[PDB]
């Protein structure tokens, strides 16, 4: 009634902020993976040499 | 030979009552040694050693509900 309640309440601000802390963490690492990727593509130059070739040009 | 008696907390443990049906921090313990018995970081101990805090905390509370009190004239330890 007494002594666990008061302990457990001198507990809650630290634990409060670390997890707070955590999902902070999670958040930067979810955002930090984050990358653009360009493709490439076949350049359309050679198709139109191939083009040219197979007109026996 | 049996003796019935009281204690002279009655008052008190109605004070307790009634200022300790909601939680409340403790911030000042009277010896806080007992939580604190390792100083330096990456020691640590596979004996209980943190079983004394509970009966630690609850003599302290005993005592001083005597003790100080017994300042108060007429008050019996
Ligand atoms: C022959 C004559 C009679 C006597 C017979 C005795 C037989 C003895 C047999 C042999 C025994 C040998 C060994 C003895 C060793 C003694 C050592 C000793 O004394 O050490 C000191 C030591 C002192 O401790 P303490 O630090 O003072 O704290 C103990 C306190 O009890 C306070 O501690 P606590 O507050 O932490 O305790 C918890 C407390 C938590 O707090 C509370 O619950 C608050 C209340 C506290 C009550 C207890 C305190 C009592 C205060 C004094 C008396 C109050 C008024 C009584 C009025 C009587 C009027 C005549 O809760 C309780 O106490 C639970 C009980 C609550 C009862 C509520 C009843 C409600 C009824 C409502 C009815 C409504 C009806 C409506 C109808 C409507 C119709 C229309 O004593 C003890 O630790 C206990 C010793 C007991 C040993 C066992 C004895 C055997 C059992 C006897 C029962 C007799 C019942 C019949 C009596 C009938 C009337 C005459
Ligand atoms: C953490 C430190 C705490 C320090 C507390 C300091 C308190 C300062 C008190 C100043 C004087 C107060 C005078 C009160 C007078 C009352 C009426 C009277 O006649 O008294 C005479 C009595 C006795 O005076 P007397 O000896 O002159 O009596 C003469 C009477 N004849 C002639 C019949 C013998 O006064 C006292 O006993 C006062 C002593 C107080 C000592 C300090 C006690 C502190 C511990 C108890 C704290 C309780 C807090 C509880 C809170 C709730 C808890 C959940």
């Amino acid at each position: 009634d007494i002594m666990v309640p008061s302990f457990v309440y001198n507990k809650l601000p630290v634990i409060h902020f670390l997890q707070e802390k955590r999902a902070e963490q999670k958040l930067r690492r979810v955002l930090d993976e984050t990358y653009t990727e360009w493709t490439e593509e076949l350049d359309q130059a050679h198709v139109t040499d191939a083009i040219t070739r197979s007109l026996n040009i | 030979m049996f003796l019935f008696f009281f204690c002279d907390l009655f008052w008190l443990r109605l004070l307790l009552c009634m200022y300790y049906c909601v939680w409340s921090r403790l911030c000042f313990i009277v010896y806080f040694n007992c939580l604190m018995l390792i100083f330096d970081f990456l020691l640590f101990c596979l004996f209980d050693l943190y079983l004394f805090v509970g009966l630690c905390l609850f003599l302290l509370l005993w005592f001083m509900l005597f003790n100080l009190y017994s300042l108060i004239l007429y008050y019996c330890i």
